[PDB]
């Protein structure tokens, strides 16, 4: 997946990696981050470089009359304790601000635009001072292309200058992971190139190349979202397995959670859900596919109704339980997990009044739905099961107007 | 043809020893009534050799190799390569099997591969007019003729599908999963699938969904072709302008999941690592518009794909552009004992009882009782004795008079027979075991194993009422030797104050002594005669266990004629000396001694003569 | 894996051992030792426990061999 | 053994009991020619505890299970299955 | 073994006695699994004739005789000194 | 040595054995076997020598056997 890097972190990357391809190492690493619990007099001895410089104060949690240009340390610290906190909606979403990037401010005129992304044929660097798209083969690389021919318009003193920066910026990305980039603006400090504006995604893909050049960062919630214990759980149990645990809250007090196995068939029944009109009843998105063992899904069985049993709902909650017929993941094994996890869960299930509906197919599914049937029938919870006979998203309708 | 990916005649490679998926493909080979495997040999990077799998009933070898380039040498035929390599090695052995000549297709299962190396592995396979299926896929299958891996999972699932026998549907989609479930919903509204693949998720895949549908609309056996997408990446609008441009002719039925997405936070990343819509053009809704103002048949949701598959199918059939053919028979294969046995299907009587341990549960138990609690009450090695070989929690006097043992016959130096062995075996440069072995060998009726036999013959006098004198006496009539009666050493001149301890310990812990005190009165008897004929260590030992038995409590006369009969006590012996043979193997390694052999001087050699061997 | 470990532990810790004595045992081989020694309690319960029971003679099932004979081809040449 | 008493690494039997080390100081004795710490004899006693057996699966007990199945005497049984103790099983 | 009639290395029993292929040939067909040439099956049976016996002083063949003059029998006095056949002898 | 080094050369010249027939031969360890079986006959010959003339148990004579016990001090410590 494509994820988002704060431009503190972005910049950081730029700073430390880019002087290896270019030989403009002009632009310092002069960053600061704030965050909620950020010592200031910390921060002051950590950057000596606050004090002596005329600054730029800007929230960095994912974005305006939010951007604070040329300023005393002073100044900053009154921007600083007066937007800390802040409820603001921005996107239609309510948030408060908690993160902030502080960076010296650079007196510019010129303001130039480049944008790193990638297509089914290679990468295409987009520039303008209307646009300009270069395209780079995949397999031949940016060394067979001629930079130069790039706008005539106003470049001269500096095309080179540009055609140089944008070929190192295609390296950079290149080589530490990207999945998208872009600087808007980026501008001069004599001979030097200094960005502005820092936009960055990171192929989370990469992780596994990338432990040297990605040490001092970590991806961000986006605005808005709080991060959550058991979301960061189920992403630890997904990392030490080839086989896919997914987990998303969308409403914590939400009425119908699932846990449908594939990602193609977890976002079918989403569609279902959405499709009657109960969207704001969707409790969560998730996934579990390519094999998972017991205990993997034991675990991830009892996050689910650990946030199921939190909050008591009038009408009850429902289960869904759902997938298509597999390949190879064993259901006899999975559905083991999902059993030790409901029969815990037992008093908790009582209380709530969840209903359990399961529909399922796959390697020994009759072994597995004959573990569901026995369960029902002493757990003390309704539990209708299904198999491949029933349609996949039948269950659906079922829960959600039987 | 350009436009086939599998046929009956495709042979291919298996990369990653995946046994489950082995079976599976040779399952599949089996039902489609195929002459030989699909696969010719596995790619393992471990370990070079054989692998055993079924063919039916019948067992068959399939050959695995180290290396990619080993296998294609060895097997030029074979033209795809199923790769169960990690994300970690996906790239690096897909680029090498696409580099080798013989190899065509490539089907990458790793989930987790970066952008970049699905990017390269594309321009690549494109360059090299090659085919790459996924990352982050099941495969897919040519109906009656090749399986990927695990695609279609199970035999009843095949036969229920009817994907042993091709139909007139080409179908595609992202989701592996979902692949299996449109092979159920495609059998049931049509005559099945022609062909399936899965692309898998990722939002750069090695083949686009355009390229196997292009290859439908060449094949005449397919007159229909299905597609399920879903939101994220532009792959589907290749589909639509294919559609726009007439380069599609075949009526085609296609679905894009993902209309959940509007009603819930646009930050919200999907199961699959392409499916999240960046712009408005990435969402279902603007796919399946787009769908529909292109000519394809777009059902209302997903629950009608099925019914919209009908609708073009029997089209197809009212029209006579698709013949109804005859249902060929169905073909059959035996299951497995594992699930056979799981389901309690079936029952098999074990060949062996054991009645002393148990290993299989959470915890070991030794003859019943858990291991932590045997500790916990610290039982010592006596009552782990007692517990293993009589099956009996032992009174602590009891279980102390077995530790007590061990330590007086650990060790009686290095000139006895199984010492002696033991010494000659290290001194040949034996590893411990063999040496072990070779000095546990001796022990028998003369030297250690006669505590049994002493037991034995000294409980008969005891209790068939004998005098000790009538018991010296019968056996020196009988030309038998009274076991546990003599030393080589030890004598009335050198008393052998083992015994003493032994003794010692029995007067003043067991509740009575009456075999000891007979023993002792057959031992004035015998040394009487010959100051030799003490009793001796195993001697001592076996009266005194008879004694110990009888009047413990723990044992009923019968289970005490039982230990007798079976032979326990010179097991006593063998792990008691055991501690000093080891110690006299090790002792000969520190000490560097070199081979012994035995000196000519000590042995008079007596050839017999020419005559005595040419008769009698 | 364990009892060798905790023995080179407990040998450098006990105070009654040098490092030349350590470096010795390791060298000569003493640890398995400990193993034969303590299973030779089992084996000789499992012996006795088959003498107990009246157990018959063994014979491994024909079902569980595959039995893969060379050709005549195979046996005349490499 | 040669003398009046039986000596276990210099040390008469009498005083090996008398003092109690027990079968770990006996082993302690007879293999490293040390008078060990109690503890360390103790942990010699209780590994001998923990390996005593693993059930009839094991590669050495399904050995001396078919000698003894084969009617063979107790010593040929227990050899049969202590050969099988090399790299992979114990 | 398992059926009409013994097979070893694929051959009948009976074409091995018919043919004479001797002790070095059922070693050839058991060990090697090829049908040797006869001057190949003659070494084998020639070495074996040539290392029958070296004496009672040998390490194998004193550790036997140590075992048998202790009452063994023959087949764990065997056994006792087949152990002795490592590298130094043997 | 003489058994092994003859036994390559007939292996190497017969004609019934690949290059890979004669490695795999020399590191799995078969000729050893010649040796255990031939001696076989020796040995049981031996056994049954014994068994005839009737034989006493051997006892090793303490006077080839030199008794060279640790002192007290060097059982205490290293
Ligand atoms: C011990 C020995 C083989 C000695 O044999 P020898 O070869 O010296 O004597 P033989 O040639 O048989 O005869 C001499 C003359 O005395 C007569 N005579 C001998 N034994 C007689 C007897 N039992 N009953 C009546 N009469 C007897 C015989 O009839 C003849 O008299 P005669 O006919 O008038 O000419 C022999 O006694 C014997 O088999 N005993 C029974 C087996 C037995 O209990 N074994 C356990 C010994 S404890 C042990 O193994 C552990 C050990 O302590 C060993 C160690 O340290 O050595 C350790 O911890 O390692
Ligand atoms: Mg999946």
């Amino acid at each position: 997946a494509q994820r988002g890097i704060r431009e503190y972190d972005a910049k950081n990357l730029l700073a430390r990696y880019l002087p290896e391809y270019l030989d403009d190492f002009s632009y310092k690493g002069n960053l600061a981050l704030v965050g909620p619990e950020t010592d200031i007099e910390g921060l002051e001895a950590e950057n000596p470089w606050l004090k002596t410089t005329r600054l730029v104060v800007k929230p960095d949690q994912l974005f305006l009359g939010l951007v604070l240009l040329d300023a005393d340390w002073e100044e900053a610290k009154e921007y600083l304790n007066e937007k800390m906190g802040l409820e603001v909606t921005i996107g239609g979403i309510t948030g408060r601000l908690s993160y902030f990037l502080i960076e010296p401010f650079t007196p510019h005129k010129e303001e130039y635009y480049v944008a790193i992304s990638s297509d089914y044929e290679g990468d295409n660097i987009f520039f303008s001072m209307k646009v300009i798209s270069i395209h780079v083969d995949s397999l031949e690389g940016i060394d067979a292309l001629d930079v130069g021919s790039k706008l005539p318009a106003e470049l001269g003193d500096k095309r080179a200058l540009v055609e140089e920066f944008i070929t190192a910026l295609w390296r950079f990305y290149s080589d530490t992971g990207f999945a998208y980039v872009e600087i808007n603006p980026f501008t001069f400090s004599g001979r030097g190139i200094v960005p502005l504006d820092m936009v960055a995604k990171l192929d989370d893909a990469e992780e596994y190349w990338q432990k040297k050049r990605w040490s001092e960062l970590a991806f961000p919630e986006p605005f808005g979202r709080t991060p959550s214990k058991e979301e960061l759980f189920i992403k630890e149990i997904d990392s030490k397995t080839g086989a896919s645990l997914k987990l998303t809250i969308l409403n914590p007090e939400g009425r119908v959670w699932t846990m449908v196995a594939g990602g193609g068939a977890s976002v079918i029944y989403a569609d279902t859900i959405c499709d009657l009109g109960h969207a704001d009843e969707m409790a969560n998105y998730g996934e579990y596919s390519g094999d998972p063992n017991t205990e993997e899904t034991y675990h991830y069985t009892c996050t689910i109704l650990d946030l199921m049993t939190r909050s008591k709902n009038p009408n009850g909650k429902v289960l869904l339980i759902g997938g298509a017929i597999a390949n190879f993941t064993d259901v006899a094994k999975t559905f083991k997990g999902v059993v030790m996890a409901l029969e815990e869960y037992q008093q908790k299930l009582q209380e709530a009044d969840i209903e359990i509906y399961v529909r399922r197919g796959g390697p020994n599914y009759e072994q597995g739905l004959k573990l569901m049937r026995d369960l029902g029938k002493r757990l003390g919870v309704p539990i209708q099961v299904h198999g491949p006979e029933t349609h996949m998203t039948r269950i659906v309708p079922l829960a959600l107007e039987e | 043809k350009d436009y086939v990916l599998f046929d009956i005649n495709t042979k291919a490679f298996v990369y990653g020893y995946q046994t489950n998926a082995i079976q599976r493909m040779l399952d599949f080979d089996y039902v489609c009534k195929r002459s030989s495997p699909s696969i010719s040999a596995i790619i393992n990077p471990s370990r070079a050799g054989i692998h055993k799998a079924f063919w039916g009933t019948k067992e068959i070898i399939l050959p695995m190799y180290k290396t990619i380039p080993l296998a294609a040498l060895a097997y030029p035929e074979a033209d795809v390569m199923v790769n169960f390599a990690s994300h970690r090695s996906a790239f690096e052995t897909t680029m090498e099997a696409l580099k080798e000549d013989t190899i065509r297709i490539v089907a990458v299962i790793a989930e987790g591969v970066p952008e970049r190396q699905s990017r390269v592995m594309a321009a690549t396979a494109r360059k090299l007019d090659k085919i790459v299926i996924g990352p982050a896929t099941v495969g897919g299958m040519t109906a009656g003729a090749f399986r990927i891996g695990n695609t279609a999972g199970t035999i009843e699932n095949i036969i229920a599908s009817k994907l042993y026998r091709p139909g007139c549907v080409g179908f595609v989609s992202k989701s592996g999963g979902m692949l299996n479930e449109a092979f159920n919903i495609i059998s049931r509204n049509s005559d099945g699938i022609y062909e399936g693949v899965a692309i898998g998720g990722d939002r750069y895949p090695g083949s686009n969904m355009l390229d196997h549908i292009l290859r439908y609309e060449r094949n005449p056996a397919i007159k229909m072709i299905a597609c399920l997408g879903e939101l994220g990446g532009e792959d589907e609008y290749m589909i639509i302008q294919a559609l726009k441009e007439k380069k599609i002719t075949k009526p085609l039925v296609a679905w894009v999941t993902g209309t959940c997405s509007p009603y819930l936070p646009a930050s919200v990343q999907f199961g699959h690592a392409g499916a999240k819509a960046n712009t408005e053009k990435e969402t279902a809704q603007a796919k399946n518009d787009a769908f529909r103002q292109a000519g394809a048949y777009v059902p209302r949701s997903f629950d009608d794909y099925g019914e919209m598959v009908r609708q073009v199918y029997d089209m197809l059939l009212t029209r006579g552009i698709v013949q109804k053919f005859d249902e060929p028979e169905v073909p059959r294969i035996p299951t497995d004992y594992s699930k056979a046995l799981a389901t309690g299907d079936i029952r098999k009587p074990t060949t062996f009882i054991c009645t002393i341990s148990d290993d299989s549960g959470e915890e070991l138990l030794y003859a019943g009782k858990k291991l932590s609690d045997v500790l916990d009450r610290k039982m010592g090695i006596g009552g782990v004795i007692g517990l293993l070989w009589f099956k009996k929690e032992l009174p602590e006097y009891a279980a102390h008079f077995i530790e007590l043992v061990i330590q007086i016959v650990a060790d009686h130096g290095p000139a006895v027979s199984g010492a002696h062995n033991a010494i000659v075996a290290s001194c040949a440069g034996k590893d411990l075991i063999s040496s072990l072995c070779s000095g546990l060998l001796t022990i028998g009726p003369r030297f250690g194993g006669a505590i049994d036999d002493a037991a034995r013959e000294f409980k008969r006098a005891q209790e068939t009422g004998l005098a000790p004198e009538q018991f010296v006496g019968e056996m020196k009539k009988k030309g038998i030797n009274i076991p546990g009666i003599g030393h080589k050493i030890k004598s009335v001149k050198n008393p052998d104050k083992r015994v003493q301890l032994l003794i010692s310990y029995a007067r003043a812990n067991f509740p009575s002594t009456e075999l000891l005190n007979y023993a002792l009165q057959v031992e004035e008897l015998t040394t009487a005669k010959k100051g030799n004929l003490i009793l001796n260590v195993a001697g001592c030992i076996g009266i005194l266990f008879i004694d110990l038995m009888s009047s413990c409590g723990a044992f009923s006369k019968e289970e005490i004629d039982e230990v007798v009969r079976l032979g326990y006590l010179n097991g006593l012996f063998a792990l008691g000396r055991s501690i000093g043979l080891i110690g006299h193997i090790l002792d000969q390694k520190r000490l560097g001694s070199r081979l012994y052999r035995h000196p000519a001087e000590d042995i008079a050699y007596m050839m017999p003569s020419e005559e005595e061997i040419q008769c009698k």
